[PDB]
């Protein structure tokens, strides 16, 4: 590792300040150095950890879907030829947002998930661990496209599991957790009626529990409900 | 797309 | 060089790919590649060379500047420390930054701007000269800040001269020019009046040759004009 | 910032 030797204080340190300058891949690479330290993440180095990964991938997703368009283009009727560049390029950029995944996973393999024994901190890598998934499902297409689905799905229901027996309601993590699990199902499962059932759910357990809740708490509950709420509207 | 955290 | 396997039309048109895919490191590798080639570039090509290196040392200058700005803010009164990291980081950026405009001047004098004799071709070479100069002096401090400065300086007024000689007032490579150069002076050399005069002295006489274009030249023109008195604007 | 092209 090009980081191992800074101190972890200085790349949390760092991370921090990529972020104020929008070098996401520099923040991901200091989180990656700091989670190679060996040490366990507090909340805080948690989000640290995703947003800055979260921005790399949405990043090479964003890409990803332009050329893949430009390239269903190319192979329609009445287009000629083009060469293989598009392809190549998509390929390209293919395999280094399966390089990204490949990595967080790892990081989540070895070792934060194994060591992570509160609701909160298992359930939000189990959460990630689903995430990094669904990204490899969305460009996968050989013999193995089946068994990265239920990669996902598996990490995605025990994080469920675990968040409905130790989470209220209401807590962002779980509903983060569902948001995204509803999206698997939409997207990637081509279950749209489990994805309706599940964001429902969520929000109206959810509202239920929002008078136990503090101002700031509610807050926080209350966007990721209308993220819910959004997605139900774009599907129905 | 929809909407993911 | 890595892209010296792949043909030079292939390297233009993932060019094309990479800045609908907004990937503008991947541009401008692709570019640089392509110039490798050593070939003469056409209009569209410098265009697509400028374009790519503009967006990405664009990027690292913003976040060059945020990581100054806290630098800045840790070295006052009242702040008490923070370590090393802050420096670190902004001198990592920046080094980044003064790579990436080497590399640029290394393609101008290797071999762009001495096979360049058309006043479209040599005239846009050597206001990039003058641009990546210009950000090298943005960030310099050392012994030979003056000559930096003076070599932004020199490329632009030879450029200037060129163009005064061989371009009409409403050529849109002139207006980007003086444009430029005018920021050069209030930005760089401490000479905000001669930055005012060169900008109004542009505005004015490409006013004037308006009458000579077509509807499609005039556009072109007019939105450099309306720069320059963006900044007029903002410096009287 | 001045605008620059
Ligand atoms: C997007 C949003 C609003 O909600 C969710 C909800 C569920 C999940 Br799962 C993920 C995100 C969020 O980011 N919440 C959040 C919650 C706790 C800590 C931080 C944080 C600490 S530091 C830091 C930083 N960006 N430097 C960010 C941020
Ligand atoms: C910013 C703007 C409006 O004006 C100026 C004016 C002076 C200078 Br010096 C620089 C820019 C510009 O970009 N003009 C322009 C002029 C000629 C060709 C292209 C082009 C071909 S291809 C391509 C691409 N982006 N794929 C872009 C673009
Ligand atoms: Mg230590
Ligand atoms: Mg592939
Ligand atoms: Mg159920
Ligand atoms: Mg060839
Ligand atoms: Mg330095
Ligand atoms: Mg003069």
């Amino acid at each position: 590792g090009a980081m191992g030797s800074m101190e972890r204080a200085s790349l949390i340190q760092k991370a921090k300040l990529a972020e104020q300058a929008e070098r996401y891949e520099d923040m991901a690479a200091f989180m990656k150095g700091a989670v190679e330290k060996g040490e366990e993440l507090s909340c805080e180095e948690r989000n640290l950890l995703s947003v800055a990964y979260k921005n790399v991938v949405g990043g090479q997703r964003a890409a990803w879907r332009v050329l893949s368009s430009i390239e269903q283009k190319s192979n329609e009727e009445g287009s000629e030829e083009k060469g293989p560049e598009v392809r190549e390029y998509r390929e390209k950029v293919e395999t280094e947002l399966q390089g990204v995944c490949d990595t967080v996973l790892g990081l989540l393999d070895s070792h934060l998930i194994k060591e992570a024994g509160d609701a909160e901190s298992r359930v939000f890598y189990l959460k990630m661990k689903g995430d990094y998934y669904r990204y490899l499902a969305e460009v996968a297409t050989g013999d193995d496209k089946k068994r990265i689905i239920d990669s996902a799905r598996s990490a995605y229901q025990e994080a469920m599991d675990i968040s409905k027996k130790e989470m209220p309601p209401t807590n962002p993590i779980r509903l983060g957790l569902a948001l995204n699990f509803s999206v698997f199902h939409y997207e990637i499962a081509n279950s749209p009626e489990e994805a309706i059932s599940l964001a429902k759910t969520t929000f109206d357990e959810a509202m239920a529990d929002l008078h136990t809740l503090s101002e700031d708490s509610y807050k926080d509950s209350t966007l990721i409900m209308q993220l819910l709420r959004d997605n139900l509207t774009l599907w129905t | 797309f929809p909407a993911t955290v």
